[PDB]
RNA sequence: CCCGGCGAGGGGAGUGAAAAAGAACCUGAAACCGUGUACGUACAAGCAGUGGGAGCACGCUUAGGCGUGUGACUGCGUACC
RNA sequence: AGGACCGAACCGACUAAUGUUGAAAAAUUAGCGGAUGACUUGUGGCUGGGGGUGAAAGGCCAAUCAAACCGGGAGAUAGCU
RNA sequence: CGAAGGUGUGCUGUGAGGCAUGCUGGAGGUAUCAGAAGUGCGAAUGCUGACAUAAGUAACGAUAAAGCGGGUGAAAAGCCCGCUCGCCGGAAGACCAAGGGUUCCUGUCCAACGUUAAUCGGGGCAGGGUGAGUCGACCCCUAAGGCGAGGCCGAAAGGCGU
């Protein structure tokens, strides 16, 4: 794999993490932070850590030490959602379903 | 409060029989074979632990935290260990810094 | 079923290894022919936390069949298959279709 | 007591 | 408000379940096509 | 209050558009060639100068 | 072995014929949800297609007037049971 | 003395607002009636379905009552949808 | 030297469909003519399961509101320590019965459960923890009522009762 990192479960429903990735993309990399680390929304600290492992495994899978870079990809999808129950109105309007997802961060070459 | 000068010292201080007689008594309900496993002929480990610690740098002793591949390679290269050896003291260390925080009088119960 | 018992110096057949010596085993009634002539290195990580943490990166059985080359006196293989008579209370091994009992 | 702990 | 429940051991044998099923042809009947017909680990008394 | 059919896929695929996020962009003051973080001077330290919460 | 909270999760390395078999584990379809690319699209009214149709992106061929996608504009034109 | 008076506990529910996917499958808030009596309450017992109980409303008999719940006859019958 | 199945493509038939083949796939399939059907779904407010929609909307459970400094920790508005502040006090305190059945205490861990975070908990995993001649139950005694030798009744079941 070109160096990736992804996550899965943990909690934290698709399209509330699927807008923080936005934030980021094209030059990233050197955007380990910044353009994160000064957004506070849940999904913003959970892209962040998969996004360090990820700029990560530039020492260990591949060469190309961490400087160059560019996070052409990042795409988060619908992970299984847990199933639960509430009291409501004698029992009508009870669902509830946690939703999760991932991040999947990428770092090839411009 | 703690660090590896000061752990370092812990194994200097055990010229006086260093536990010859002492920690080699230390477990009356041995584990079939738990004595030398732990002692070691002391030398087989108890020895390189220190010489590991010796090939360290003040910054290095002080902060267990801050020390990378950069470094692990240059201290067995030194002491003449692996680099796998390193990181085992490094770990047993790390359990040690934990273990004397959480405490006061004796520790027991 | 197998009758081939422990210390049952066998060879080996169908393939790999073969034409090796390999004895004892510890094939079991509808177990394992470890034998001796079947084992390529072997994977494993240094996980025993004992005074020994070795790896076992190394050392292994490899199952295979009990159709192995049957015991063995002369050349090779010479089937089992026959039954001696009168002779213990339990059992009575027989051996291959040259001589008698063996 | 040192050695009771930092040992066991 | 009170929820018709309101439960008492000791107010849960002759007055109902328990082993006081062993007191009528039907009561002993129950045990019967309880227990054997599709075997019921069964629990009554408590 | 009920609704009654609904295109989930293009019609609120256009409201997202209001709920894309932000970028900030700010400097690195004198001292930290980097974060200052916001409008600020530094964290590391939290100082702009001097002994302001804890440095030198 | 490495990121991490001595997390979760993952990335290598190794097992293996396969890990595009990793325990959520055979094959893994559909609804449903995304990232990427080609085209259409912010003065235009309606079962959204169908008939005509230019342009654009690729592909054509020793042109020869074509194939695939998309479809501005335009005649029609109120789902199934 | 008193099915006496006023009024907490306790018992009950006349009015209004809120709630009506409730905090709640009948309540909360402010008022309201009885409060030594045909009073009120704990524990246990007795009445069984065409049967019980009923200061009587067809009320109550486990969120079920112009004939309870569970299992059976049972794939009742349905010139109807 | 890749079957069924999944997915593309090309040719073919009037149509139901047929074949050839790329890829996936990891073991089976079956020309032909004949035979037998749990034999072909888009609807039945059809049955089961999965996923949408509304919508990141309402809501987060009494309007007795909380502020700050330390500690710990990856992170503290919520946890521990401290000083303030406010609320209840015929109780929002204490004890017991009923019922519950380890929820108690200590250590730990934070996936799920806590309508958020959680280092915290009545959550998870461990351990530990309820000591009686005088308190209670057993136990003597009997109430309502129940059961009931023999007995009286009643097709059977069974009812009544000394
Ligand atoms: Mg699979
Ligand atoms: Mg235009
Ligand atoms: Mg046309
Ligand atoms: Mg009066
Ligand atoms: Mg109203
Ligand atoms: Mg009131
Ligand atoms: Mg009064
Ligand atoms: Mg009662
Ligand atoms: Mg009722
Ligand atoms: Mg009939
Ligand atoms: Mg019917
Ligand atoms: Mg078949
Ligand atoms: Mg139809
Ligand atoms: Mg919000
Ligand atoms: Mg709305
Ligand atoms: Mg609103
Ligand atoms: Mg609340
Ligand atoms: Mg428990
Ligand atoms: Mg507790
Ligand atoms: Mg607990
Ligand atoms: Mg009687």
């Amino acid at each position: 794999m070109e160096t990736i990192a992804k996550h899965r479960h943990a909690r934290s429903s698709a399209q509330k993490v699927r807008l923080v990735a936005d934030l980021i993309r094209g030059k990233k990399v050197s955007q380990a932070l910044d353009i994160l680390t000064y957004t506070n929304k849940k999904a913003a600290v959970l892209v962040k850590k998969v996004l360090e492992s990820a700029i990560a495994n530039a020492e260990h899978n591949d060469g190309a030490d961490i400087d160059d870079l560019k996070v052409t990809k990042i795409f988060v999808d619908e992970g299984p959602s847990m199933k639960r129950i509430m009291p409501r109105a004698k029992g009508r309007a009870d669902r509830i379903l946690k939703r999760t997802s991932h991040i999947t961060v990428v770092v090839s070459d411009r | 409060g703690f660090d590896l000068n000061d752990f370092l010292e812990q194994l200097r201080q055990m010229k006086n029989m260093g536990g010859m007689a002492s920690l080699m008594g230390k477990l009356p309900g041995m584990g079939q074979i738990p004595d030398n496993v732990k002692s070691q002929m002391d030398d087989k480990v108890l020895v390189r632990m220190e010489a590991i610690i010796n090939s360290m740098t003040m910054k290095e002793r002080a902060k267990p935290e801050i020390i990378k591949g950069s470094r692990k390679r240059r201290i067995a290269a030194g002491s003449g260990m692996q680099v796998q050896d390193v990181n085992r003291l490094l770990k047993q260390f790390d359990d040690m810094q934990r273990m004397m925080k959480k405490m006061k009088k004796g520790g027991m119960a | 079923a197998a009758k081939i018992r422990r210390d049952d110096e066998v060879i080996v057949l169908t393939g790999k290894d073969k034409g090796k010596r390999g004895k004892v085993k510890n094939v079991l009634s509808s177990g394992k022919v470890i034998v001796e002539g079947i084992n390529l290195v072997k994977k494993h990580q240094k996980p025993v936390p004992a005074l020994n943490q070795p790896g076992g990166i190394v050392e292994k059985e490899a199952a295979i069949q009990v159709s192995n080359v049957a015991i063995f006196n002369a050349a090779t293989g010479k089937a089992d298959r026959v039954g001696f008579r009168f002779e213990d209370g339990k059992k009575v091994r027989f051996f291959k279709s040259n001589s008698e009992t063996i | 007591a040192a050695a009771a702990a930092a040992a066991a | 408000m009170k929820r018709t429940f309101q439960p008492s051991v000791l107010k849960r044998n002759r007055s109902h379940g328990f082993r006081a099923r062993m007191a009528t042809k039907n009561g002993r009947q129950v045990l019967a096509r309880r227990r054997a017909k599709g075997r019921a680990r069964l629990t009554v008394s408590k | 209050a009920v609704q009654q059919n609904k295109p989930t896929r293009s019609k609120r695929g256009m409201r997202r558009s209001h709920d894309a996020l932000t970028a900030v962009t700010s400097l690195s003051v004198d001292k930290t060639s980097g974060e200052k973080h916001l409008r600020h001077h530094i964290t590391a330290d939290g100082y702009y100068r001097g002994r302001k919460v804890i440095a030198k």
